């Protein structure tokens, strides 16, 4: 419940790149449409107009001493890789070597291409095609509403659908279903654990459970003594932070997004603590100005920082939550006026809304603040909007001892491609 | 005031209903303790620039405007007016919106509104500004708000602290100063959005760029317009 004013870190934003043209519709439905490659310097930026790969150095153009901030810079050289149905999610497996995209066909229903990024880097191969699919097997159900790679172990990728149920595939040169639930578990949400040993799920009772990537249930974390009955809520979204240290969203199971979702934090007590569950709550922080999609948070954690960065579907702002000198605790962070990640107002006068989000640390750019004064490197948050366009912020921070998150990228060799 | 050999060039939201140049603050018809401010001030002649602001501000009802003049011309004066001559100081709560660039200029505008609504009774000033003091559950009950943009919008989204459905008059100042600085120009035209029609909107700009002007557009409705060489 706690709040902080916070001099000491600034998103300071790069010029805004056009890269999709403006949707005639709002894309209502839950979606994530970014990859990035922090080890090669990559960005993965997909919809239902095909598959984008920028050098992410393309990407980030500091604002001199006269340019509007507001303009946009069209557009920005990359490739295009054409797609015959529109990518509803996009994801890497942690070797950096896997773009997984999921589309949905009338034809199929909804299918997962996996690309070999040293394709995308191929001059040799003018059409990129992917080397392997996956035919989930369902229509409107088969949806992959949340889908992610284990973070240690580049072959498992653990996907999870629309309908409530979940699969966890190895993906070498081809696909493998190691564990499959179906939908009666009612999965809402998915995260590995962070050395990528276990996998924790959120449902829609409300509750978060842990397995073993075959599936089988070895912790289920209760649902929030508060939310008291009548009004029941479901994990929408889970971060495992920490082995006892969890952000967990939550939302109506009555589907009225006209409801504000809850971001909350939650301390599990350990094997030697018969302690309750501490949940402390940091109620709708990315304030909702939306109700016309479906909510997502993305949510990911700057360990190095020991802060997590936190946007929504329905809100045009980023939030901060930073873990207390206490240690123990959090708090929100409470940012300057000129020192924000928003999301801009479509020139139509609308919100733009978030489509991916993504941090890249592989940048080297020094930042220009003025012309006497330049400030090193900083990581880059970036967005994609449901306008098309990308939306990259450095993170200053100042806060004393914290250490420089920039590592230096490399260059894909195409040893070892795998062809179709 | 800086002299001004050039003259100004007006633009009428209705261009067959003329109605301009006041050589005086007494034929505007103003609150009597309004125009003791005007006095007080060492205030003697409308300056150029409010001979035809303050018409078309001060209209029956109020107009629009967008307006374009260098500094010591009197745009703050002219809006300070506009304002102070809508707010009803028994009413505890804002009524009367001022966005400003900077921090330093909310405090800078604060005083010239202050000194001259001198002779309202129980008028008061709140300055949504970078480490204001208010917690929340709490409400404003401050008749004019003074401040910079994102804390303004969060006083009326977020915090609750301001309904802006209650606001007669909304200035912007500064308006190139603002879009060239990061955020202001989207959260302003957020703030917009949630103010009534009814709401009085006044924009004032130095310079006046393409950028600026598109930027106008979105922002005052029906707009008289006054540029000045
Ligand atoms: N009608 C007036 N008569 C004499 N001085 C004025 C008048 N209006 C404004 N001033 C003074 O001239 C200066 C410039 O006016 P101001 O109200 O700040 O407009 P601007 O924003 O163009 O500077 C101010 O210091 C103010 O006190």
């Amino acid at each position: 419940i706690p709040e902080r004013e916070m001099k000491d870190f600034q998103f300071r934003a790069l010029k805004k790149v056009r890269i999709f043209d403006s949707p005639e519709e709002l894309p209502k439905e839950r979606s994530s449409l970014l990859a990035v490659s922090n080890k090669y310097g990559l960005v993965f930026a997909g919809g239902a107009s095909g598959l984008q790969i920028f050098p992410t150095k393309n990407l980030l153009i500091q604002n001199k001493p006269g340019d509007d901030p507001n303009k946009i810079v069209d557009k920005v050289q990359g490739l295009l890789v054409p797609m015959k149905f529109p990518i509803h999610h996009l994801a890497l497996s942690c070797d950096n070597l896997t773009l997984s995209a999921c589309m949905m066909s009338s034809e199929y229903g909804s299918i997962i291409a996996f690309f070999d990024v040293r394709t995308f880097s191929n001059e040799a191969k003018q059409q990129k095609r992917p080397f392997a699919y996956h035919k989930l097997l369902k229509d409107a159900g088969g949806m992959v509403i949340d889908m992610k790679w284990n973070p240690t172990v580049p072959s498992m990728v653990a996907v999870c659908l629309a309908d409530g149920s979940i699969a966890v595939l190895q993906v070498t040169e081809t696909v493998k279903v190691c564990a499959t639930l179906p939908s009666t578990v009612a999965v809402t949400s998915v995260c590995w654990s962070p050395k990528g040993k276990q996998l924790a799920v959120g449902k829609q009772n409300g509750t978060v459970v842990q397995y073993l990537p075959t599936l089988q249930e070895k912790k289920v974390i209760p649902c929030p003594p508060f939310y008291e009955s009548d009004h029941p809520v479901r994990v929408l979204d889970v971060l495992w932070i920490g082995t006892y240290v969890f952000a967990i969203v939550y939302a109506a199971a009555d589907g009225t997004l006209e409801t504000s979702p809850d971001v909350v934090m939650a301390l599990l007590p350990k094997k030697e603590e018969k302690h309750p569950e501490i949940f402390v709550n940091f109620m709708e922080p990315c304030y909702g100005s939306c109700t016309e999609r479906q909510h997502h948070y993305y949510l990911s954690y700057i360990e190095e920082w020991d802060l997590v960065l936190a946007a929504s579907a329905a809100s045009t702002e980023v939030s901060i939550l930073a873990r207390q000198s206490d240690q123990i605790n959090w708090e929100s962070w409470l940012l300057e006026d000129s020192s924000r990640a928003e999301l801009p107002v479509t020139d139509k006068s609308d919100d733009s809304l978030p489509m991916g989000v993504v941090v890249d640390y592989t940048n080297q750019v020094e930042i220009t603040i003025s012309d006497e004064k330049t400030l090193p490197p900083a990581p880059v948050l970036m967005l994609l909007s449901t306008d098309g366009v990308l939306c990259p912020f450095y993170m200053i921070n100042q806060n004393p001892g914290v250490k420089s998150l920039i590592k230096t990228p490399e260059r894909l060799s195409l040893e070892g491609e795998r062809q179709p | 005031l800086v002299d001004n050999t050039n003259q100004v060039e007006v633009l009428q939201r209705d261009p067959n209903s003329p109605l301009y140049s006041v050589k005086s603050f007494e034929e505007l018809r103003l609150k009597p303790q309004l125009l003791q401010g005007v006095y007080a001030m060492g205030f003697n002649r409308p300056s150029k620039i409010q001979e035809n602001a303050l018409p078309l501000m001060l209209a029956e009802p109020p107009q629009n405007l967008i307006a374009q003049s260098q500094s010591g011309t009197g745009k703050t004066a002219a809006f300070v007016l506009a304002m102070l001559s809508q707010v009803e100081p028994a009413n505890k709560y804002p009524q009367c919106l001022c966005l400003s660039p900077t921090y330093e200029l909310a405090l800078q505008t604060g005083k010239v509104i202050e000194q001259m609504g001198k002779f309202y009774p129980e008028l008061k000033l709140a300055y949504a500004v970078r480490g204001n003091k208010l917690e929340r559950g709490q409400k404003i009950s401050e008749q004019i708000v003074i401040g910079t943009p994102g804390t303004v919008l969060d006083w009326c989204s977020k915090l609750k602290f301001i309904d802006p459905k209650k606001i007669k008059v909304f200035v912007l100042d500064e308006a190139d100063v603002m879009i060239a600085t990061q955020g202001h120009q989207d959260q302003s035209i957020r703030i917009q959005r949630m103010l009534p029609r009814n709401c009085q909107m006044l924009l004032f700009s130095a310079t006046f760029e393409d950028s600026v002007w598109k930027f106008a557009q979105k922002v005052v409705p029906d707009p008289n317009v006054i540029k000045l060489k």
